[PDB]
């Protein structure tokens, strides 16, 4: 999961 | 008369208010007395600097938690490259304190803001489920600026517990009115990523929000898809302004970027809307966004009018959020009729996709049954197919009223041979249309290559109401 | 005052009214005036002979549908072998007409009975979802006597849409009180099958029902597991009586067998309970079953007393259903507090299973959080593990109050090397216990072969209430 | 799916 | 004058010597003085009861090891069900001691027998590689009666290290002559399993052995496939005799069954052949089996004559092993010419399988190149395809000389949607044929179901030589 | 008195000989009478301009083939941009004709040179296998200047048939002495690529060769890794000279660059070595390179001395190739003892990586068994692990004698979440050391992100010989 | 792996 | 495969  | 914020950086917050009417039109909501009082918002990210000079005043321990370390304190982990500043930046955009001589202000500067530290570690299914379901009756709005890899190659979404959390929150949250989950649509634009391949943004339980640059253009990081609902301003090219908010180490930044800045701004606007009408259900809120959002001044090459006369774009959903209009319509709003769910199996017998495939089916939308629908809300096209080079596919769904939704656009970096397994591509573009009639599914190989595959299942799931 | 049925086969319905006072105690409920009036029950099976002389009187088109043929008529497909008599037999057990001089009578002989033809064809996810979600506000109780193959080799459960249907029905069905799903626990006894490997019976949304022979023994087809809730009489060995009900071609049979006879009998008893109190929620109903089911007279080698003093068996759940007690307790029932869900990640690293593995963890059950639980309801042990010979594994979960639930017993026919992927083994044995304390998971190789594998995830999900 |  | 074994159970060893002559004809080899002297055989299984009264005399610590416990002692682990008696039973069939008044005798009763305990635990790639490569210069023959699950649903074979072990052993074992790997073809008959889905039996480095019942019928456990090379007698129905051998706990059994009894019997016969000619290469050995095996008195519904006049069956390969003939032809045998390997890409462009697919290609077999082949040995049809229900497929390969090899027959229990990924179906049926000409690959859906899929790669790999002279 | 080449560009070939004694010391080999006579070298690339004025003289149809077109003519496909000039440039470096008044000369200017056109199309497994196994008994040395993409994000190696070809060639090639496969280590330096993620260079069957600039520095394109064996000069920065060779369209270039220029130069030097001793096995050759390569005048920040006193670098292997020394040592070389292979399972019981993981294991190196090893050759650390951000990992292997080999350095562009599946990281740094003792595997997250994963398998495979 |  |  990557931060946006 | 109403007095606007006196904060030093408020003038720099061009998106809240500016000489030009190219803003989120929040000032008009503030003037009417709506600033977030009594509303609780939680940022699901890498933590929140709860003692930040511009956040402390609105900080709410009850809307916070550290799921990564199973502890109540959401303080972010400090590193020299400030890797964990993400949550703090989002918090400030929602509820940075106003008129305190520090930095700027949040959209809902009188709301209470909390943070859930859940991205600084292994983000398991259980972690997401505990985060999404944290204090369902204290937190009204959850803002999530994260999702699967935006490399334009992945297809991923919530797992078992998170899926349960979403439905549970939408059913039981806020005493039955439903938790409101605001999501950032994605930053994979440069990779030609599609947000329909992101199960969080593609979910009907979330309001997926995209971005627009200061000059009303499609940001370079923007991902297009049919599940996006609305847009808010954010960063753009080197000549356009960016978002002003609270940064790690008690600092103030004027360079927050990406769709991560858009989601919290939307959460703030939704917080104002809730103050104006605390009885709005999670669906009521999506209806308000669809009806009040404005396409005006947002440039795109795909603005199309749907069956009920509204303009929609795969880059902006229904357009820019309008705080004033949101708050105005929320006051004179009658909660929507119960949600109906019509499941229709289009094809169970396999079909060779080959170069191009078109599936047409006459749908009665559960006529004569309890789930009969005459006014659409979300539409899911559940596909199960096998193909050799996934990224070469382009899938479209056309409603009886002629609205053509792009369920999937080509993704040049996606070389997967895994296809799709009951993936629910979702479209918001046929909102309010009558689903009765002939639906058309289009699958085509956008490449000159010799690809091959089979569509083995196509289930159309219609959500909506009957008069 | 009250006069018992005069139907020709009623005397043969030993499980209803028997001078041995070793039955379901329905007569006591009938006498109090509860026979199913105003209650609607639907049989999800291969269809219902709606024109059967002992069903026509109670047939309800509104509780019926043919999902296999996308038509309203649930008439079964007639064959030389009468392969599709399953649904009709179940219907009769729930609501066969009384005092009409035909065959016998159903437990709720004044209830309305419908049928959903959905097993006579490919039973797709969409088919199950449409069946489970048919007329949520007209049908109160759904009775399903089917599930994954009972060969003692398979692990399967509802797919995406069916899972949604279950949750949707439990949340919105019966105007928000929740649909009641009654399920047959399985006939794989001879194969040493475990019903915890059946996602339908293992679901918390269903009341899984097992069987007991006329002489109170564990039937040869009986599957043991910790998810079963209660029991009803059914067929046994060659010397024991069987169930009397309506059969295909307007006939009457006295030889209906298996857990398929148990589920509908339970549905009937639940129908009587609903008439006695129309406002019971889907959870209220499970609470009633737990408190009123009588273990007495049921022979099993595993009766154990749990932390709250109730006797429970993996073959009978809490015991035989008691119509009289059910109806009695229903009348004075205060609907239970809101359902809390506490998710707790147990492992910190992968554990080698090897020959034997024990995992102990202190659990606070979300103390200090909104989901804090002090009185348990369902408990799920979500395991993700790899093993070379699945059937050789035996898994146990021990609650802080010392209740040892067998999540999985050896299955000699299971040679799979696929292990389990986030499989939620469920136990009802710790119902009402305080979950705070040390929980223990036990995984052991019951074989002499040197097997091997790894437990990579163990999530304990606690459902329940606080004061 | 098998009938029971 | 040759005096046959006096062991108590020798008369019951009908397959070694029978009054009907329907046997492995080993007595003829023994009479010529070949009983295994100087030959070392190792059983790769669950261990060997080295102190067994009928094994101790021939036991060889040097041909033994316990890979499961990383120790030199291969003693099996005793359990109530005698689960680990497999290795001991196989050992006895190869080299049970003769004329010692105990049980019966092994085919090569004067050979040295060892055991490798490697199945009683997790059988990892490293475990298989260490087993296959144990004492390459001391052990001549390896006998392996095991493989992937015979449920008729699986496709599995050696992994990286094991694959290396196989080639390394075949290249460097026995001082460069090559280790000889004998394999049991499989017991999944009842499940309609195909041994071409077993990478160990399907390997060109192993001599895959099938079984035949006492009355010459296809056993109920027998798996058919084109990679099988020869057959040996074994158990059959309730009315047919079984194999006599050494059992756990120093006992003697008359009921050993399955292809596990056939492989060691073949290893014994191969041990006699090696004594007769210690210089045979791993390939020479396969050539001898092909030339001497007898299809006589073996019943099958698929006996077909290949392009060089030999009868071949998917149930028996080239037929029953003949110890006498083996030993006879081995003695003054001329080692075969260097092995050539011709790789030919048949299809680059994908191909819809649908209901039926036929791929025809003219092959020159590397004409004008160093690997030109005019005399075939092993043939691999490497396929990469996707299909929705694998078990419904039936694949055939037809050589230019008209020999039709069934690469894959329908497997009713195989529901996999995984297809095949560069799986090398192998056929021994065109051995010695000239590969030049048109080859034909046939893929068909044997079901009435609407299945679908695509053949994405088909590489034909030909192994063989070129008729020289000097 | 031996007379050096008179070719017009020979003076420009600073790396063959240029005073300064800062070169490959080839002249010394030539003077001893070794120039490649009787040796055959094949270039596996995009084809060879067989009629090139500086190649025609040594062209060998027998060491050539067009696998892309299934034809014997390896002529490159001409295009406006000269895209397929790669093979020709490599050919010239190995055997460009000498004293013919054209361009320069190759290291083995009297050797026969051939070319295999196999990169100009879909490079399938079958294509690589047919190329690697072309004329095993006619071609002595194969030179391959290509491999998986050097983007610093990929992990790829030979497939089934190619893997077989490598082993087959090493076992049966050259009448059993073994084909010699020379490989270019890679040009992904700028992307921080690691050549241990390249199954061709990481293979024990190939001599992976790296580059050094004219001034002895690590080139900007250079990839570091423990599988590299030796180095040869090549291009560098804007102020350093480059390689002189034959170019497409019968031209001559003085600007050939990258590790692609290094592999063929090594092949030429290996050709001279073979002339000096035609009986060297594929392993013998690697031993010669290890013993004669010079680290002197080659700058690096990681020169470390191994357990047997030799200096090794992840950028240069054992150092710069020395033609003179190679040829000298080859002459009286005794072929090495049989190759032993010791397989040891370090763990099959999963272990959490987290921030850092250390696995220590006492190894007896198959003591008491036929594969007992007391003098190492190649060492493989076969890992199977899962991690969320692969490029953040750094893996090290330390031999009992303290030699620390970097199996994998961080690759900032590698975001894969696929981990490694039985990937055999190989190190040449413990060559000749005694493997008995405690080995240590180190896996660490070089990033500050809270990364996670599991090491599920670690098999140490030791290659080498028994005491002597 | 299963014994045969 | 890329040329070097
Ligand atoms: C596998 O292998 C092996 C081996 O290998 C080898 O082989 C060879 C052959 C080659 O091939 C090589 O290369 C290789 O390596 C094998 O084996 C082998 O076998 C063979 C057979 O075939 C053999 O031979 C044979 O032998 C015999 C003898 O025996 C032997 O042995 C013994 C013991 O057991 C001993 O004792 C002896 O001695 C011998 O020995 C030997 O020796 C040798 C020398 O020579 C040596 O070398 C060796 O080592 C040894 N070993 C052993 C074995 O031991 C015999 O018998 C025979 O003979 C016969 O025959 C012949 C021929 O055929 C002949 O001859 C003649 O001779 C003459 C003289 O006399 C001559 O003349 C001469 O010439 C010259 C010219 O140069 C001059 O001119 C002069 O002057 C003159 O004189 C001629 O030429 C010749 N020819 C020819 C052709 O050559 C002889 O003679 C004889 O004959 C006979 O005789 C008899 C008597 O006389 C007769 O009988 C009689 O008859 C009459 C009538 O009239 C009557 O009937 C009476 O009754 C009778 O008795 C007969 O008939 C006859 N016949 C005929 C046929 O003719 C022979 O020699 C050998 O040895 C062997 N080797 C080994 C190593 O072992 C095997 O077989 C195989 N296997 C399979 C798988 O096949
Ligand atoms: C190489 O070995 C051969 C034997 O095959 C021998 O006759 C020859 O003299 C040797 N030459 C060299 C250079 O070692
Ligand atoms: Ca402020
Ligand atoms: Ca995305
Ligand atoms: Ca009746
Ligand atoms: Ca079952
Ligand atoms: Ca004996
Ligand atoms: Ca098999
Ligand atoms: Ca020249
Ligand atoms: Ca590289």
């Amino acid at each position: 999961r990557v931060k946006r | 008369v109403y007095q606007e914020p006196t904060d030093p950086k408020f003038p720099q917050q061009w998106y809240l208010s500016g000489v030009t009417q190219r803003d989120l039109n929040v000032k008009e909501a503030w003037a009417q007395g709506f600033t977030g009082h009594g509303i609780v918002v939680s940022i699901l990210d890498d933590g929140i600097e709860k003692n930040h000079p511009d956040l402390a005043g609105n900080y709410d321990p009850g809307a916070s938690f550290d799921v990564n370390d199973q502890d109540p304190d959401p303080q972010p982990r400090y590193t020299q490259m400030n890797d964990n500043r993400h949550g703090t930046r989002c918090a400030g955009e929602v509820a940075a304190v106003a008129n305190n001589g520090v930095c700027g202000v949040g959209v809902a500067y009188n709301a209470r803001i909390g943070g859930v530290r859940m991205l600084d570690g292994e983000v398991t299914d259980a972690v997401e489920a505990r985060s999404l379901g944290l204090n369902p009756n204290h937190i009204h709005i959850y803002s999530a600026s994260w999702g699967p890899e935006d490399d334009g190659k992945t297809v991923d979404g919530p797992a078992r517990l998170a899926e349960e959390a979403f439905f549970r929150g939408v059913s039981q949250g806020r005493g039955g009115l439903g938790s409101i989950f605001v999501w950032a649509s994605g930053n994979g634009g440069r990779e030609h990523d599609s947000c329909n391949c992101d199960g969080y943004t593609n979910s009907i339980y979330t309001l997926s929000i995209s971005s627009a640059t200061q000059f009303g253009n499609v940001p370079w990081y923007s991902e297009a898809c049919s599940s996006t609902l609305a847009t808010t301003y954010s960063s753009g090219n080197q000549n356009e302004k960016q978002i002003v908010t609270t940064d790690l180490r008690q600092k103030c930044t004027e360079s927050h970027t990406g769709t991560s800045a858009s989601a919290p701004l939307a959460a703030g606007i939704i917080a104002l809307t809730l103050e104006a009408n605390k009885n709005l259900t999670w669906r009521d809120m999506q209806h308000l966004v669809v009806q009040t959002s404005k396409p005006a001044h947002l440039n795109a090459d795909d603005w199309a009018t749907n069956g009920v006369g509204r303009k929609v774009s795969h880059s902006y959903g229904y357009g820019l959020l309008d705080a004033g209009a949101m708050v105005a319509l929320a006051q004179n709003w009658t909660t929507v009729a119960p949600q109906r769910k019509c499941i229709v199996e289009i094809l169970v017998e396999p079909k060779d996709i080959g170069k191009r495939l078109e599936v047409r089916k006459a749908v009665t939308a559960c006529l004569g049954e309890p789930n009969h629908i005459t006014r659409l809300e979300h539409v899911q096209a559940r596909l199960t197919l096998s193909y050799n080079r996934r990224g070469d596919l382009a899938i479209h769904l056309i409603s009886p009223m002629g609205t053509r939704s792009t369920l999937l656009a080509a993704r040049p970096h996606d070389y997967s041979a895994d296809g799709f397994n009951d993936w629910a591509f979702m479209t918001t573009h046929s909102w309010d249309e009558d689903p009765a009639g002939e639906w058309v599914l289009e699958i085509e190989n956008t490449s000159e290559a010799n690809n091959y595959g089979t569509l083995t299942k196509f289930t159309l799931v219609l959500y909506g109401t009957a008069p």
